[PDB]
């Protein structure tokens, strides 16, 4: 059970999925994709709790 | 009984006296017969007439009595002298034909066909049981597959 | 490897397991059968299944395994559970049909056909010689004419 | 001694020589070129004959 209030829990996705342009060397193609993302921002430690074994 | 089998969970399978035309078949019309010839039954030739099997010893079996699909609604019976009059007793004598099987018979494919050579309503009914009473071997005739309730597709190999 | 027999001297005649449809003829489908059923051979009916001839008491010869023109390329074989799965065993039981013959056999027209009854590769092969090992008299069937190399068109007088 | 007829034997070159686009890493240029060959497809065995040790 958690709280969805922005003062209590936020999801941080600074950089979305950024996929590169396909780099070809000879006949071998190679593409790369990076996304920069912070985890879940649990601002206050008591904005949720767990029931372990249901 | 009024309209037996009100609802069926499967379409009824082929009735007796019905010959499949996909194969080499022959139904040959005999212009004289006996009143009370059951369609879908082994008939015999005797004294120049097609007739239902009776107490005879070594009948010349013509073949399955063909079921006149546009004949009379009712018992599958050939009849002279009525509004339900059939002029010719068309008789299936070559190929795959459906014959009523004795209620107690449990045949299988390629089983030699024995006909009940009795004087009853069970006359001409096909059975695999040689030990059955009043039955003679219809030589060159084997069972093919259970079509309907107590009805089997048999195979008359030669012109019967 | 490469295509076999680049140039053939003569046009080969009918391959075994083929039925001429000018004459009266019947090929009947059996759903259950034996894996590896060789086409162009006599096939027996056992335990309600079409299977290859093998040394038995008195096998019920059900006819000649029809060669499928639109079947899998390869040895004449009826297969189950493959990319080349054959759903039914097409069996020629009436008419003129081509069957392989034992390479020793030298038959002729109106000779009584004998099938081979052995647990070998020669299973289901025809022959004229009755003293050949495992020679089973096929009921009412006669060699008609030599079609191909070691293949004879025989005639099944009645159904098999 | 053999037959050059198309029905007797062919040279199967399924992928004729195709040259990759030139790759430029800085001032290093690089190309590959592949071809896919089945080779000599001898359609029929007796379409040729040998004479060894001549």
């Amino acid at each position: 059970a958690y709280s969805s209030n922005r003062r209590a829990m936020q999801m941080r996705i600074p950089t979305p999925l950024n996929v590169s342009s396909v780099d070809q060397r000879g006949f071998k193609y190679y593409v790369e994709s990076y996304f920069g993302v912070a985890g879940l921002d649990v601002i206050e430690d008591t904005a949720g709790r767990h029931l372990t074994g249901l | 009984m009024a309209f037996n089998n009100a609802v069926l969970q499967e379409v009824s399978d082929l009735p007796a006296g019905e010959v499949i035309k996909a194969s080499p078949h022959n139904v040959s019309a005999f212009e004289v017969f006996q009143n009370g010839l059951i369609e879908g039954r082994f008939v015999k030739f005797d004294a120049g007439s097609i007739d239902i099997l009776d107490a005879s010893a070594t009948p010349t079996i013509a073949g399955i009595a063909k079921r006149k699909v546009t004949g009379e609604i009712g018992p599958g019976v050939y009849s002279t002298s009525g509004i339900e009059i059939d002029q010719v007793a068309e008789v299936i004598n070559f190929g795959f034909a459906t014959v009523t099987v004795q209620d107690a018979a449990a045949p299988s494919k390629y089983d030699p066909v024995y006909a009940i050579n009795l004087d009853s309503a069970e006359a001409g009914k096909a059975t695999e049981n040689s030990g059955a009473t009043g039955a003679l071997a219809v030589a060159d005739c084997v069972f093919w597959e259970q079509k309907a309730a107590n009805v089997w597709l048999v195979r008359m190999n030669k012109f019967l």
